């Protein structure tokens, strides 16, 4: 029966991701910044995305 | 006699300004008229440094108004000391810049200066000795961060040893105000490195946590945040406008806190701050403004000192006290937390005591520190300058407007050895 | 953070102000049509 | 110094106007006759000396029977009589007819009124384009001003607010013909396109708003109101003023990607928030609803990657930032990993006002969220889909091709939309 | 700084917060109509002209119940979106109360409690008011608040139900549909109390001198009850105690949560004029096996945690002496496993009074919250009246029709079986 | 110029060391307010061990005023002395205690003890020399029992040196207002053992009984109650206010009062209570309190002293009185009851007399015991552990916070080990 009183004690199942917990006067940003976006991307071929000037 | 011309750009600058030509005319008496309503002598003996004369004794302030979007000039005329100013310093452009640095330092950013240039030789031309340049503006701004760089470079240029000073905001690191704030923050003050020598870095959600949990104000405003940076303003220029006993002018407050010229970012202070409902049950005394000049509670900028190691410490203190308590309190800062301060400088702290404190208080102090934990904001601003760069996010309002590709890559890779010089020592 | 010999003390466990609002995260039924009504408009008659 | 000139077109620009300049005369003290019963109405107004206030706007329209009402309602005594220029045959659901044959001929005056009322004006802004986007007066001879203004006045900033179809409620059937091929003129030569449609704004109307079978006039004082905040801080004195140029320097990140949204989130009655308190807090966090915004998308399967907030009356500086941070920590809101700042933030000094015995509700407060997301690409994905149908068996090309142009330009659609739909996968992938 | 968010899900659930949301407007000084002729802030919100939003939402599927609260003199006080009607019944069914109309309308009234909560700093815990028996209080409020948990976590769930009464029903299912909606309940509510309707005839009948009670009566009954438990969180007293550690005082277990309510001083007003009670037999008034709210027998099962708030003026004194000779005697009986036993709660304010209403302006108040082993008959007897309709597979072809299959029934029968098992386990002495 | 710090954790510690302002305010002649108003001029030289100052002459106590539940700060500032603390020396929270561990030491605590150092730093360098740290606190709940001996910890490192003066409110045998009182008893006194110098056991049974049948209340209120413990909290610091012909500093009461470091748990007192109707009947003379100093019925614990032996016997006496007598008596009652004082350690009782008592009596006393018979206390709390622990009542709550099983293990085998040298030395 005393493994019956082990499956009470199991306290809970959570549904919820608890939030994230964030500190002031600091200088770290609120969405950190994924790292792959730091210096492992890289840029595209048809990346032309340039000022387009005035008529000719 | 020993003068100091005052020069802002951008609505920050120039909303900062007009609150410190408020207080300042307040501490030598003037009123927004341009009479001198104060009641004593120690205000009217040194008043040249901040003001000109005139005929039947109008006190004309010697600054410098300019920006390209007018929208703030109407704003800050019809303000409250707004009619002090004379009305040929007033320049401005129709275009506005708009948060682009290209378009407040290269195309339409250079074809004002030559007009603002005119108006600051004219101030400057005038006065007996020149000792300092007060600049107030954003960092990430356009006309602000665009032309303000580009005034200080000309300046520079012509002006070889004067001091100039910077008095700018810089970008928070938990909200955002502009999409485009790293593009500009990192390459308008890549040149303040190699121009300026003494600069100072406010926040706005330090200066919101100080008017919210040190103040205590339900309803904390621009026009009562600006006061908070403008009575540190006041607070830094003070033996020059008063005596004292140990009288530190803006030069001394150069030598004793630049060691190298790279490294003269500074995070500004101000003691005295409490709310009303525990005035009375403080007694101001030295001690407890010495101690909360060293606590993150009275800073501008969201660098705490745990992040690094304190370098030069300044602090100016106003009233009557004396020196010996003065003193021995700043041996037990150096001594208690020995592990924030840097071994191989002996003495780590400059002490100046004028003789008038400011009205209302009985004794006040201004806090102005050196620490290698501002890198830790430089670390942030190029984080998201490499992560905005790459997918060439917003380049488009930059390269159309006479930049480079390369210039952006010389901006970050000075801000990677700033950083790396700041960790280095 | 630990620069020094100071460190601040880390919780063990989530606190319960955290566990605040969800925003805007729910998709609520349109009022235009027969494909998806609301139940609280007078629907319009099909033919 | 701080003049704009906005262009109605069509017929669901010039009700828009007729709804809008309601609106810009009770802000000021303009009565709307002309005279009052001060520098802000500069904006919008000229001054003659007589006293009489012209406003600067056009009205053009190749029907007369809605300029008609214009010409000889409430509204005749203010606008110019050579500004209200009227047509002769409809351009009737054509983009070739009314692009080449009729709408080619009328702009000789309407670009004439247009640089007399640019010769008034000394620092101006910018252009506001009112049309609709699938009719013939409003997306074929809008457009073809919009190629005349870009290759006269160069570098001058360009600004749509259209009628975009709705993907169930559409009252024509040549709307994805004369809506896409738009789309060819609308990207090369705008800078900014806030689109809106009829559907979502019904479900406004009819959900926070609690008005039953609305007319057209409810939605036009709609539209009017949340262009008037659009140049609130031109005109109006602010803590944190954003001027007009400093829009798309915000909000436009690649010069292809330049179709925002818009949001007016204090739309209520007046027995709704009587009984509410209407704190910041609880404004900005409904403008990001889904059943908040004025074109049918779902943000949750879209990515923001720039947005602005220009607020407008008694507004505290301090709970803005309280406001936005609270939206960085919530995870419902997911910005793109190449943007890590994301928000603008603009106050004014001004509440927003109200018509007297209209739907809405007074309120010293007022909240417009402009941002672009990657979710308008599925409303590009609808037309498309339309015209693969449509064109696939060529349907209603004979109606086009009969005022003497090949259907080459129909051709000419599928890759400017396929790059237009493709790009814009490309700039929300993640980092990888 | 206190909140709480309150839902009132099926018929069973609005009658009640009809009486409650005004005799909490009588507790504070608000007219019905809202404005004002600084604790009422667990309850009300402000406008600029000074009206008090009730921070409550009414849902149901049925427009009927609603629309006549909305034509009374309640139209005022309240929102029209926290009044939330529907087209069409949930027509007695667990099925049909959440997965063919029940299923979207959650993502509206979900919105209004987002918004519920976001003008609120301290919001604690969920008040939903439903119904062991019908379909929308059993079939919606399962799935509303099984995504709640999703929606919030840790913040707590009180559920004010009632239960199927031992010998009388209105619903020929009620025990087919009252076993699938507790399969939502031991995963995602922490305390749900259980007050049926034939325990407060019984007490109507003999307490009071009442003749034909309506339900208007056992409303009010219960929302005294449930205004006793925030008695506290309103107003002061010697030992404040709130919904956070009411969650641990009183649960041992987590499937073990299911405890009784009980006001000890229901006297009639014709027989108040004469007597004034005192503690040392209203704390005998909770204990006795008439004067309880649901009929069973507490000698049936050992005590486990009790929790009595006393209200009004009580010194802390003599409850000590109460509860010591409450000890003493053999037919009150606790568990071996708990020596400590109560809990004690003191407020400072006597209940409020209803005009034109039944109860009597008495000095203290108690309100008792325990659990027992008693209620594991409460269920083996619904648990047998589900098997002998099962048996024959009675109402199946009802419930399978709309989405539901049989094997969810296969999956159905045998946890309360198990818990069963769990209350014969945990009863026994070591 | 020695200097005391004030500290006051949960509600129960806050109304029992509020009322404890009163009671010194009044001693020293100071106004709610805070200003001066008395009439002697000793009272006010010493008036730095407890208090600081202000200009215009207020004077402000140093209090670190923590709790969890912002409740407590509506009712303790609207007071009969709410004006006179500190609005910055307030620590709040938002979130509910629950009367659990996990949200007192590792959860909700956790956070807030950062911000309780602060505002201990503030106070702790602003004065001249330190003695030691005050606390209230109980050891039945969830943030006083559980946060306050967490905050012992935060405090304990910092100070190496200094003493812990706590304040215990120990569970009664016979009435219990918690029903999770072992499992915080055991949790703060398996860690209570080892950093505080000084615990005073208190235990509400033997109050009330002291309050029904001494001096004769038929209703006891809290406030009494707290009165009555306050008289005690007051009496061990009478040596640092007032002059002596004998004094006996908070150190000197730490050095003659524990043998080892371990058996610091001590029984307090107040000898010369009376009844109502019986104030201006006689003079108190001196042969006549240690008959109320000495007896199992002024005893503010619940176990009976004659259940075991005394190690150390303090008798702080205040007012004026000779000196002969108070050691002469001392002799008589070591010589009238051998057997319950140890045979190895030849005095057993420290006499320390003052001169001022409290306002209201000429005369007064304070009595501090260090007896064996406590051990009863420790064994009847790890029963009441063992019977929610062989089965795992109410595990549940804690172990799904971060807790874990085996702690719970050693914390009673701390108990026992506690109990087994409280019975050796005996
Ligand atoms: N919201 C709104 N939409 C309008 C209004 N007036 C017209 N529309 C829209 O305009 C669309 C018709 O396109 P239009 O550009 O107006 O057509 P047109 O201007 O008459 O030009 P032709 O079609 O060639 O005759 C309809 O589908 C409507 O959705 C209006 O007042 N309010
Ligand atoms: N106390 C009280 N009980 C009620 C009231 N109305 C109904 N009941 C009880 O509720 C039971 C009926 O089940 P309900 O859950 O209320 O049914 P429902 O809420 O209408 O849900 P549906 O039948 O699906 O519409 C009956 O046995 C009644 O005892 C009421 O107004 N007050
Ligand atoms: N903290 C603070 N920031 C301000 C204030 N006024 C303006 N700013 C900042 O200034 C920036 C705008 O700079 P701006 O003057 O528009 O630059 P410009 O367009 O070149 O003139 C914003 O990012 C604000 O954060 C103020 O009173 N306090
Ligand atoms: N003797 C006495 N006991 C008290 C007083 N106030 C509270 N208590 C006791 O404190 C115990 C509850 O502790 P509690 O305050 O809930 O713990 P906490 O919430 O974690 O601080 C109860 O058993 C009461 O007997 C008082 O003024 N005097
Ligand atoms: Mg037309
Ligand atoms: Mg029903």
């Amino acid at each position: 029966s005393r493994k019956r009183i082990q499956d009470l004690s199991r306290p809970k199942k959570q549904w919820r991701a608890p939030d994230r917990k964030l500190f002031w006067g600091n200088q770290d940003p609120i969405r950190p910044v994924s790292r792959n976006a730091l210096k492992a991307q890289m840029t595209q071929r048809l990346e032309n995305l340039a000022q387009s000037k005035e008529v000719s | 006699m020993r003068e100091i011309v005052h020069l802002q750009a951008g609505q920050c600058g120039n909303q900062i300004g007009a609150k410190f030509w408020e207080v300042i005319s307040d501490e030598h008496g003037i009123d927004p008229t341009g009479t001198y309503h104060g009641d004593s002598d120690l205000q009217l003996e040194r008043i040249n440094v901040y003001y000109n004369e005139a005929t039947g004794g109008k006190y004309v302030p010697r600054a410098v108004l300019v920006d390209l979007e007018p929208g703030t000039m109407d704003s800050v005329r019809s303000g409250p000391f707004g009619q002090i100013f004379r009305p040929d310093n007033f320049v401005f452009g129709q275009s506005g810049a708009g948060n682009n640095w290209a378009k407040g330092h290269y195309t339409e950013g250079a074809e004002l200066v030559d007009s603002v240039l005119d108006v600051v030789r004219k101030e400057a031309e005038s006065c007996d000795c020149l000792q300092g340049f007060q600049l107030t503006h954003s960092l990430g701004g356009g006309t602000g961060s665009g032309m303000g760089t580009l005034l200080i470079s000309k300046i520079r240029e012509e002006y070889p040893d004067r001091i100039m000073n910077t008095f700018s905001v810089v970008p928070s690191p938990k909200v955002s105000d502009t999409v485009v704030e790293p593009y500009n923050a990192t390459l308008s003050v890549h040149q303040l490195v190699e121009n300026t020598d003494e600069t100072y870095c406010i926040d706005n959600e330090a200066l919101y946590d100080i008017c919210f949990r040190t103040l205590k104000l339900t309803t904390p405003t621009y026009g009562d945040l600006n006061h908070l940076v403008s009575a540190t303003m006041s607070g830094v220029t003070t033996c020059l406008r008063f005596p004292g006993q140990l009288n530190a002018d803006l030069r001394k407050l150069a030598v004793n806190m630049v060691p190298f010229p790279r490294l003269h970012f500074f995070m500004p202070g101000f003691a005295p701050l409490t709310s009303r409902g525990s005035q009375q049950y403080r007694a101001l005394t030295v001690p407890e403004l010495t101690q909360q000049m060293f606590d993150a509670k009275n800073m501008m900028a969201a660098c705490d000192p745990r992040h690094g190691r304190y370098l030069t410490v300044a602090a100016v203190f106003r009233g009557r006290m004396s020196m010996k308590e003065v003193d021995e309190q700043m041996l037990n800062v150096q001594n208690k937390n020995s592990s924030y301060f840097v071994e191989w400088i002996p003495n780590n702290v400059k002490t100046a005591v004028c003789d008038i404190p400011p009205r209302g208080l009985k004794m006040s102090a201004t806090f102005i520190g050196n620490s290698t934990a501002i890198q830790e904001l430089f670390k942030r601003i190029s984080e998201q300058f490499t992560a905005m760069f790459r997918r060439k996010a917003f380049l488009h309002w930059y390269t159309g407007e006479g930049m480079d590709e390369m210039e952006f890559t010389e901006a970050e890779s000075n801000m990677n050895d700033l950083v790396s010089e700041y960790q280095q020592y | 953070v630990w620069v020094g010999t100071w460190r601040p003390h880390r919780p063990r466990g989530p606190i319960m102000a955290l566990y605040s609002s969800p925003g805007p995260k729910y998709l609520i039924p349109p009022t235009t049509g027969f494909v998806k009504h609301t139940p609280t408009k007078l629907r319009a008659p099909a033919y | 110094m701080r003049e704009c000139i906005s262009i109605h077109v069509g017929q669901a620009g010039v009700q828009i106007g007729n709804a809008c300049w309601e609106l810009y005369c009770l802000e000021h003290g303009i009565q709307p006759d002309g005279q009052m019963p001060d520098d802000s109405f500069n904006t919008f107004f000229s001054e003659t000396g007589a006293g009489k206030h012209v406003p600067r706007a056009v009205f053009v329209d190749l029907e007369p029977t809605v300029v008609d009402e214009v010409r000889t309602g409430t509204y005749r005594q203010l606008f110019h009589p050579e500004q209200l220029i009227t047509g002769k045959e409809d351009a009737a659901n054509n983009y070739a007819r009314g692009h080449y044959t009729i709408g080619k001929e009328i702009v000789d005056l309407v670009l004439d009124r247009i640089r007399k009322l640019a010769d008034l004006c000394t620092g101006l802004q910018g252009f506001l384009i009112f049309h609709s986007f699938g009719g013939g007066t409003g997306s074929g001879f809008a457009s073809l001003l919009m190629e005349r203004l870009s290759v006269d006045y160069g570098k001058k900033s360009k600004l749509e607010f259209a009628i975009y179809p709705a993907p169930q409620v559409s009252t024509a059937v040549v709307e994805p013909y004369n809506s896409i091929l738009t789309t060819h003129t609308t990207l090369e030569h705008s800078d900014c396109a806030f689109m809106v449609d009829n559907e979502a704004i019904y479900d406004i109307c009819r959900r926070n708003l609690d008005i039953e079978r609305p007319t057209y006039t409810n939605l036009n004082r709609l539209i009017g109101q949340i262009v008037s905040s659009i140049t609130a801080s031109l005109r109006f004195d602010g803590a944190l003023n954003v001027d007009l140029t400093e829009f798309q320097t915000n909000l436009v990140p690649y010069p292809r990607i330049h179709f925002p949204l818009a949001t007016y989130a204090p739309v209520i009655s007046a027995e709704k928030a009587y009984h509410e308190q209407l704190s910041v807090a609880e404004i900005t966090n409904a403008c990001f609803e889904p059943a908040n915004q004025m074109v049918k998308c779902d943000p949750r399967h879209g990515k923001y990657m720039a947005c602005c907030m220009l607020y407008r009356g008694d507004v505290v500086p301090k709970d803005v930032n309280a406001a936005i941070a609270t939206i960085k920590t919530k995870r419902t809101i997911q910005f793109v990993d190449w943007c890590p700042t994301g928000f603008k933030v603009g106050i004014n000094y001004q509440p927003p006002t109200v018509v007297p015995g209209g739907d809405l509700a007074k309120v010293q407060r007022a909240v417009c969220m402009l941002s672009n997301t990657t979710a308008i690409a599925e409303a590009w994905a609808r037309l498309d889909h339309k015209l693969d149908l449509m064109y696939a068996k060529r349907a209603f090309v004979h109606w086009y091709v009969g005022e003497g142009m090949e259907e080459g330009e129909f051709s000419e659609a599928r890759e400017d939309l396929a790059a237009l739909e493709k790009d814009y996968e490309e700039v929300g992938v993640d980092s990888v």
